[PDB]
RNA sequence: UUAACCAUUGAGGCCUAAAAGCAGCCACCAAUAAAGAAAGCGUUCACUCAACAUAAAAAUUCCAUAAUUUA
């Protein structure tokens, strides 16, 4: 028995511890609030990706572009840029109607197509505006 | 805290919450039961700090809202299981959906209970002095806690 | 549900959960789905109205109503 | 119910492909405008007037240049079902040098 | 004749109302680019880098 | 509920439960993968 | 230590009218933020995973009695 008798013979945790301490895209970013003059947002309608193409693809017809970022890295720029009440409009799902002209109005009637989707705001010629003041200069 | 009155018209408002107690002893606790020492200091019986997790029917909280560690949210929840199988959490206990009465059967007082009354089998063949087999009391999760005897406390029985 | 009525104001706060709420009900397959209600999106505290056949008429306002909420007294008030 | 059915603008029949996703759930246009005898995606729900296929028609050149490539890319961006939209041709060439290289 | 198709455009016209009649050559005419090929900082080498890892899992995928 | 060593799903829609002491696993789908240990 | 998330044409031709990511056989590509002539599927041609985007991860009858904390 002596055997196994030698044989059983022979501070702070690391988790109270305290813990020890995209530019590709932030061009992007600036790439069309510099080619596009006006930056129109409106809500990501999840729309099927057949149905959005042809969106994207129609208004290319026109020679209006959509374009998407990620909220998050789009903070920063809309924190600092002519653009800055778009923050909080940078919630979820978003989609932008970025074209060369001030066509508001047809913009709209564009969204009109898919009565579902609606338009939050965002600037036309280059002036920041909400949808109520939008529809004003629409007319 | 956000409840739902219904009147069909039916609103959430926020109402206010009671505010933790400022200063914890420790500084920078990582974790909120180290922030007040009592990383390995709180056992079954202490009600008290195992109320404030659990929600109004006697279930857990989620660990985000805690803000518990994972180490500290198992214990907190074991003991939970311990308190609510001793009978020291009488204002707790689960909502009848319709009105129905309990088992009406005597309550056995137990405490320190590591597994539920009903998945437990007995031991007919209890085994002798050398193969005896044991029988389960408190749980291995608090094998770190502070212990005041000459000797380990002794799990299985 | 005869008719589903939601209002929100972007000039205004509004509260991220209607209009995600919002979204699910503007949506393709959503309107499908329930091809009773007629869809109408107001836009300007965001309220959500919806009517049904039978008479009862559902207030739901976004302030402090996490989308959960919404979507489970949809649901709820769907089966009857 | 979307359908891609289709046949051939000589062929005035519909023949086996249109009918099956009929009996699963339960033209006149191209013969006229575009050339006969070639095939041409559809968009049947309401059918719609679509350009030739390309592939086909690779194969009708290859009878199964670079400027033969680019020039059917040039005025293939006629179709809006087909979102065959792509303003930059880069798209339209590549596609069909991809189809081309494939197709023996 | 694959002459004919050189001299003529069959592809501008393809109507019945015509008869083939007769950057945009400067686009690109070698092969598949293949992570070799493809110019490790540009958007392509990189994008088709993850088509190489997707073909492993797709492979893998393949076989179950 | 065959009686295994190894518990094991076999499908997707598969999940695991503790009931009574003992693993299980039971699918909605297929009655035939729900097993016991 | 496991998660719901999104899913783009020139129909690549080929013996299978004709094969769309595809019955099938050879190629296996083109754009795209990001997609395999696809993982399954779909399809005699023509639901979705991967990408992108992603909250997370053995036989007569058991057999001392009992006990979790006083240095
Ligand atoms: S109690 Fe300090 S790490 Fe959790
Ligand atoms: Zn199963």
């Amino acid at each position: 028995f002596q055997r196994q008798k030698l044989m059983a013979i022979t501070a702070i945790n690391p988790r109270c511890l305290p813990p020890p301490p995209v530019r590709l895209l932030r061009q992007d970013i600036v790439a069309v609030f510099r080619d596009n003059r006006m930056i129109a947002v409106c809500q990501n309608v999840a729309l099927s990706a057949e149905d959005k193409l042809l969106l994207r693809h129609q208004l290319r017809k026109h020679k209006i572009f959509i374009k998407v970022f990620p909220s998050q890295v789009l903070k920063p720029f809309l924190e600092n840029s002519k653009y800055r009440n778009l923050l909080p409009l940078f919630v979820g799902h978003n989609l932008l109607l970025v074209s060369e002209e001030p066509k508001v109005k047809e913009m709209v009637r564009v969204l009109k197509s898919v009565p579902f989707l609606p338009l939050l705001g965002g600037c036309v010629d280059d002036t920041i505006l909400s949808r109520q003041g939008l529809v004003d200069y629409a007319k | 805290l956000r409840e739902v009155v219904k009147i069909t018209v039916i609103e959430g408002r926020i109402t206010e919450t009671p505010k933790a107690t400022p200063d914890p002893p420790n500084p920078s606790g990582q974790c909120p039961i180290c922030r007040w020492n009592l990383k390995h200091k709180y056992t079954y019986e202490d009600v008290l700090l195992l109320s404030q997790f659990i929600r109004p029917y006697g279930g857990m909280l989620p660990r985000r809202v805690t803000g518990l560690c994972r180490e500290e949210h198992r214990k907190i929840e074991e003991c939970v299981k311990m308190a609510h199988r001793a009978g020291l959490l009488p204002n707790h206990r689960p909502q009848l959906p319709e009105g129905c009465l309990p088992k009406d059967k005597p309550k056995l007082n137990r405490y320190l209970t590591r597994w539920a009354p009903k998945s437990v089998k007995p031991i007919y063949k209890k085994g002798h002095r050398w193969n005896k087999v044991g029988m389960a009391v408190g749980s291995p999760l608090l094998k770190d806690n502070v212990c005041y005897s000459r000797r380990p406390l002794k799990m299985m029985h | 549900v005869k008719l589903v009525r939601v209002q929100f104001c972007p000039f205004e706060k509004n509260v991220e959960s209607t209009r995600t709420f919002l979204q699910t009900v503007s949506s393709e397959k959503v309107r499908a789905t329930n091809l009773n209600c007629s869809v109408i999106a107001d836009v300007r505290e965001p309220c959500v109205d919806v009517l049904f056949g039978d008479g009862y008429r559902l207030i739901m306002r976004g302030a402090h109503l996490t989308t959960q909420e919404m979507l489970s007294a949809l649901a709820s008030h769907i089966r009857d | 119910g979307v359908i891609r059915s289709i046949v051939r603008a000589g062929q005035a029949i519909p023949g086996p492909p249109l009918g099956p996703i009929l009996g699963q759930r339960g033209f006149n246009e191209k013969t006229k405008d575009i050339k006969e005898g070639i095939p041409l995606p559809t968009k049947i729900f309401e059918l719609k007037i679509g350009q030739p296929t390309v592939s086909y028609f690779l194969k009708a050149a290859a009878g199964i240049s670079l400027k033969h490539v680019y020039e059917i890319a040039c005025v293939k961006a006629k179709d809006d079902a087909f979102a065959m939209q792509d303003v930059p041709l880069s798209s339209v060439v590549r596609s069909i040098i991809g189809s081309a290289r494939s197709l023996g | 004749d694959p002459t004919q198709l050189t001299t003529h455009a069959m592809g501008v016209n393809i109507y019945k109302e015509g008869q083939d009649v007769a950057w945009l050559f400067q686009v690109n005419l070698g092969p598949p680019k293949k992570l070799e090929e493809l110019e490790p900082e540009s958007r392509e080498y990189w994008r088709l880098l993850r088509k190489q890892n997707i073909w492993r899992h797709n492979r893998l995928s393949k076989n179950k | 509920f065959k009686t295994k060593g190894v518990i094991k799903k076999r499908c997707k829609d598969c999940y695991k439960v503790k009931r009574r002491g003992r693993w299980f696993i039971l699918c909605k789908t297929n009655p035939k993968h729900k097993q016991r240990q």
